[PDB]
RNA sequence: CUGACUGGGGCCUGUAGAGCACUGAUAGGGCUAGGGGGCCCACCAGCCUACCAAACCCUGUCAAACUCCGAAGGGUCCCAG
RNA sequence: CGCCUCCUAAAAGGUAACGGAGGCGCCCAAAGGUCCCCUCAGGCGGGACGGAAAUCCGCCGGAGAGCGCAAGGGUAGAAGGGGGCCUGACUGCGAGGCCUGCAAGCCGAGCAGGGGCGAAAGCCGGGCCUAGUGAACCGGUGGUCCCGUGUGGAAGGGCCAU
RNA sequence: UCCCCCGUGCCCAUAGCGGCGUGGAACCACCCGUUCCCAUUCCGAACACGGAAGUGAAACGCGCCAGCGCCGAUGGUACUGGGCGGGCGACCGCCUGGGAGAGUAGGUCGGUGCGGGGGA
């Protein structure tokens, strides 16, 4: 590389949301981001985040077999 | 009736009719033929008045396949003007045609009928013609 | 060189698997990443505040390289374009350094962009190329909210050995590319 | 020429004579031209400049 | 459809065959370097000289400097003094550089 | 009535000056010509209006060399 | 003795003719972006056209200012009558 | 109404008409010299904002792009594109030719002086080329120091440049 | 003097595109590195240096195949220098000498010079 232009890279930790650290290399030594590929929904096998709802309509109201036959 | 969407000039010079025709001398779409058997500039009119005396014939039915094309520009000096002041302007469009040339076709007909409209069509043409058929011939062209 | 990761795991994890799956018969024919090629195709620069210096500097923070400029092939009318203007950055990750891109690409960029869903499984080349862009440059782990003047996005070129798509899925997936499909 | 495409004579600024003619757009190159050029009268080169014509 | 490498090529050798000299033309493998003074007139070389023939040594730089030497005196022995420099596609440096220096100092004229 | 044409250049006299087998002197012009129609081959030059001519007294050659295009050539004497 | 003219030999040329590879023109068909129109719809997509029709392809052509070709001749130099 | 390009023009040159079509009367301090490097248009596929067309990646793609402006010829084995150093967009000449009624117009190796670029071979006396122009007379300005009406000056002129 | 390779030319596609096969001892390449010389409008991709673990995957070389590309008769004709006729014309014919283009048959997956390095 030419000298002077370029931001040196150095060792360096990136600090993730579930307490993952990650020892890679960048321009700063220590970075803390807020989600990464360990944690993520769509990484993390299908982690149904809060809708585990199995739709849950429409069939499913279920309120209910009352009424007469 | 025929002429060029666009060109690149906008006049030709005229030059000559010596000789039997290029090309296009053989049959090459339907079955019956009208060949010119003298040279003429013809013109667009003419090939026009041909055509629909043909379509004319057959009423309904049949194909007219038209083999020559109108591209060369003819030019003529206002009435009463003198020689000079430069060329004349368009006044219409003639297909250049030597001997032997296949100027229309005809295919979809009885015989009876293909002759005849090719004969109607020959009285709108200003040279002598001759009909043919399709022959072996042509097929090997 | 850099023992990183990522590279690694492409020589130890990737390699093999890959020969398994496909029955390589010489090392060389075996799949690499040849470039990641990085562009910012901006050009809201043109005239405005070609100070895109604050670009060019988000770009080699995130890549530790310093862009170069491109500048316009021909005249254009309507996006408003003089000849020779300067309307992009190009930076040509390669080797080490392109590995330490995509190692924090896999692993922290892609993870941090709004409603991931995932890499789009049609973005192949059809020689064995990938192509992917994004909306924003506060996806890298380098890019603060407190740095930033104005969003922009930028065009991912990986580059890769491979003859077909179908042996560039098999390298990319391996090495880890989150496919949606 | 033309009334922004001027003619100049170029000067030996050691003899002061006047040595090559020439000519210049005073709008792209408001400056007054500078030449290294052969003075025929000094017999070697010598920085020459713009001087009205 | 030529590649820089052809193009480059080319375009030095060309300028060099318009003067008419005795054409000492460098081939650089990555293990060793060649070179030919050739007769574009008769189309005949008449002086060789190769690290590879030599059965040359190390630092490849100094083997090109030798090679040049050697060049050189096979050559004034055959009276050839004045030659162009067909630098090929390489770049007038490194290797090259120095099996032109030492054809120098062995007396080839250029 | 009038035309907007009417205008021509002069001729300019172009063309082969000395055919193969010729004696030419220095300086003769061989070649007078619109761009490289001919190449300036052994013993000729091109001035900047691609005109060819002799750089030594001798004979005048062409010599077609198919893609690489015609030469002249001026064999020495 | 160099001449007109002629014999041999080299070089130069882009016409006649022809061709369509370029620039343009061109009838018909095929294939097929783009519109017109008709089903079906405004949830945005579909479907069908004996309609006009781009590029491309095939058959068949056209040109002073087109040429992938290309004569007969012509010009010029050398030897000779 | 002069000049350039094409056609007419009958395959050397030349060739008319109030014949068919277009252009010039500028420009560039780089758009010039040299060294080094680079190669196009277009088609398909891929890619945030981004579209027929901005920038990026891939494959095909000999030249259909570029070359300031008309046209033609030429041209990537560069004349095109980028960069470094530069002013040869020289001064004194000039073998020999092209063209040609004259006068003009054009090309030009080479020697000398002092330079530029290059390691060198070498290239450079403007520009890929063909238009972008105007004889003489009269006069202006800078230089030269050649003439100076008995003599020394001066007036005024010659000469070189413009 | 034959065979392979490395340079460098000549003929200027019968030499090209595409498909298939083949070669690493030698040579060539890719290759391993980027300290050093040198270098990227960013990038050791290129250019460049120092190397020698690997591989002929890419490139290159050498073979094979006629789908494309390219080359291409013979015959006949167009046209024509010269010499003659005919037609009121547009135009048309004869003699002598020359003779295409298209197309058909067919050919082609190069030939060869110089110098190095290796083998018989
Ligand atoms: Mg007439
Ligand atoms: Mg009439
Ligand atoms: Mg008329
Ligand atoms: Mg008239
Ligand atoms: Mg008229
Ligand atoms: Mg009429
Ligand atoms: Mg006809
Ligand atoms: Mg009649
Ligand atoms: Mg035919
Ligand atoms: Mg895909
Ligand atoms: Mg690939
Ligand atoms: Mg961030
Ligand atoms: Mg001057
Ligand atoms: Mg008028
Ligand atoms: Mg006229
Ligand atoms: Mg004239
Ligand atoms: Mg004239
Ligand atoms: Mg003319
Ligand atoms: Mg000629
Ligand atoms: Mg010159
Ligand atoms: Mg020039
Ligand atoms: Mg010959
Ligand atoms: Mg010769
Ligand atoms: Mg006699
Ligand atoms: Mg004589
Ligand atoms: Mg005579
Ligand atoms: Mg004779
Ligand atoms: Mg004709
Ligand atoms: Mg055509
Ligand atoms: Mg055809
Ligand atoms: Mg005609
Ligand atoms: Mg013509
Ligand atoms: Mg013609
Ligand atoms: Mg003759
Ligand atoms: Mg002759
Ligand atoms: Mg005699
Ligand atoms: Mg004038
Ligand atoms: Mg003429
Ligand atoms: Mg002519
Ligand atoms: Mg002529
Ligand atoms: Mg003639
Ligand atoms: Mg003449
Ligand atoms: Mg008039
Ligand atoms: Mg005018
Ligand atoms: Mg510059
Ligand atoms: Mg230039
Ligand atoms: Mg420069
Ligand atoms: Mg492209
Ligand atoms: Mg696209
Ligand atoms: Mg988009
Ligand atoms: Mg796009
Ligand atoms: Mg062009
Ligand atoms: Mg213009
Ligand atoms: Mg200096
Ligand atoms: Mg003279
Ligand atoms: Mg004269
Ligand atoms: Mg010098
Ligand atoms: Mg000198
Ligand atoms: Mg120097
Ligand atoms: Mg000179
Ligand atoms: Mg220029
Ligand atoms: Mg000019
Ligand atoms: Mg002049
Ligand atoms: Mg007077
Ligand atoms: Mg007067
Ligand atoms: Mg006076
Ligand atoms: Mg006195
Ligand atoms: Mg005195
Ligand atoms: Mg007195
Ligand atoms: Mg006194
Ligand atoms: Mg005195
Ligand atoms: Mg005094
Ligand atoms: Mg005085
Ligand atoms: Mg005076
Ligand atoms: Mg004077
Ligand atoms: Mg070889
Ligand atoms: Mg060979
Ligand atoms: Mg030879
Ligand atoms: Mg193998
Ligand atoms: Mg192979
Ligand atoms: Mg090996
Ligand atoms: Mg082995
Ligand atoms: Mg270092
Ligand atoms: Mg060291
Ligand atoms: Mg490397
Ligand atoms: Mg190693
Ligand atoms: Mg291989
Ligand atoms: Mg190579
Ligand atoms: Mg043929
Ligand atoms: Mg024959
Ligand atoms: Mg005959
Ligand atoms: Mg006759
Ligand atoms: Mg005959
Ligand atoms: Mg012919
Ligand atoms: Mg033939
Ligand atoms: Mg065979
Ligand atoms: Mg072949
Ligand atoms: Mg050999
Ligand atoms: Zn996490
Ligand atoms: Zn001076």
């Amino acid at each position: 590389m030419k000298e002077g232009i370029h931001p040196k890279l150095v060792p360096a930790r990136i600090i993730c949301g579930c307490g993952n650290v990650i020892e890679t290399y960048s321009t700063k030594p220590e970075i803390y981001v807020e989600v990464c590929s360990k944690c993520h929904p769509f990484y993390t096998g299908q982690q149904r985040f809060v809708d585990t709802e199995g739709r849950v309509e429409r069939f499913q109201r279920r309120y209910g077999d009352s009424y007469r036959k | 009736m025929l002429m060029p969407r666009r060109m690149k000039y906008r006049k030709q010079q005229r030059g000559r009719l010596k000789g039997a025709t290029k090309g296009g001398d053989y049959v090459a779409f339907g079955d019956y033929g009208l060949v010119a058997l003298e040279p003429a500039w013809i013109t667009a009119q003419q090939i026009e008045a041909a055509r629909v005396a043909m379509v004319r014939h057959f009423r309904r039915g049949g194909k007219i396949f038209i083999r020559i094309f109108p591209d060369k520009p003819y030019t003529k000096k206002p009435l009463e003007v003198r020689m000079g002041k430069g060329k004349g302007n368009v006044e219409g469009y003639v297909a250049v045609v030597k001997p032997g040339r296949v100027m229309f076709e005809v295919a979809g007909v009885t015989e009876e009928q293909a002759m005849e409209a090719l004969r109607i069509a020959g009285h709108k043409l200003p040279i002598k013609t001759k009909i043919v058929r399709r022959d072996a011939y042509d097929e090997a062209q | 060189p850099l023992d990183v990761a990522l590279k690694r795991k492409y020589y130890e994890e990737v390699r093999p698997e890959l020969i398994r799956r496909f029955g390589y018969q010489n090392v060389w024919e075996v799949p690499r990443l040849e470039k990641v090629v990085i562009n910012q195709g901006l050009g809201e620069a043109k005239e405005d505040a070609r100070i895109l210096e604050k670009a060019a500097q988000e770009l080699a923070l995130i890549t530790g390289q310093k862009p170069a400029v491109t500048r316009a092939k021909k005249s254009i009318s309507n996006f408003k374009l003089r000849k020779g203007m300067p309307i992009g950055l190009r930076v040509t990750l390669r080797r080490d350094r392109m590995w330490i891109f995509l190692e924090k690409l896999l692993n922290v960029a892609l993870p941090r962009i709004r409603d991931f869903r995932g890499l789009n499984p049609n973005s192949f080349d059809g020689r064995g190329n990938y192509n992917l862009g994004l909306r924003e440059q506060l996806i890298f782990p380098e890019i603060t909210y407190d740095m930033v003047d104005a969003l922009r996005g930028m065009d991912i070129a990986v580059v890769t050995t491979a003859e077909t798509d179908e042996e560039a899925r098999a390298l990319l997936e391996l090495l880890g590319f989150p496919f949606r499909k | 020429a033309s009334e922004v495409r001027i003619k100049l004579l170029l000067e030996c600024t050691e003899c002061k004579r006047r040595n090559y003619a020439t000519e210049k757009n005073k709008r792209n190159t408001p400056n007054k031209l500078e030449l290294r050029k052969y003075c025929p009268w000094c017999r070697k080169h010598t920085v020459h400049r713009e001087v009205k014509i | 459809r030529l590649t820089a490498y052809e193009r480059r090529k080319f375009r030095v050798r060309n300028r060099i065959k318009r003067t008419g000299r005795l054409r000492l033309s460098v081939f650089r493998s990555l293990k060793h370097i060649y070179a030919q003074i050739i007769d574009d007139e008769k189309g005949v070389t008449l002086v060789s000289a190769s690290s590879l023939a030599l059965k040359l040594k190390g630092n490849k730089t100094e083997v090109a400097r030798q090679v040049g030497r050697a060049l050189a005196e096979k050559a004034l022995a055959l009276g050839i003094k004045q030659v162009a420099f067909d630098r090929g596609p390489y770049k007038y440096h490194g290797r090259v550089k120095a099996l032109a220096e030492g054809a120098r100092e062995g007396g080839l004229e250029f | 009535g009038s035309t907007r044409n009417g205008r021509d250049s002069q001729a300019k006299r172009l063309g082969v000056k000395r055919y193969e087998g010729q004696v030419v002197r220095a300086g003769n012009i061989l070649v007078r010509q619109r761009g490289t129609r001919f190449k300036p081959g052994k013993n000729v030059g091109m001035g900047r209006d691609f005109t060819l001519f002799a750089l030594v007294d001798g004979v005048v050659e062409f010599q077609d060399r198919g893609r690489l295009g015609r030469y002249v050539h001026v064999r020495p004497l």
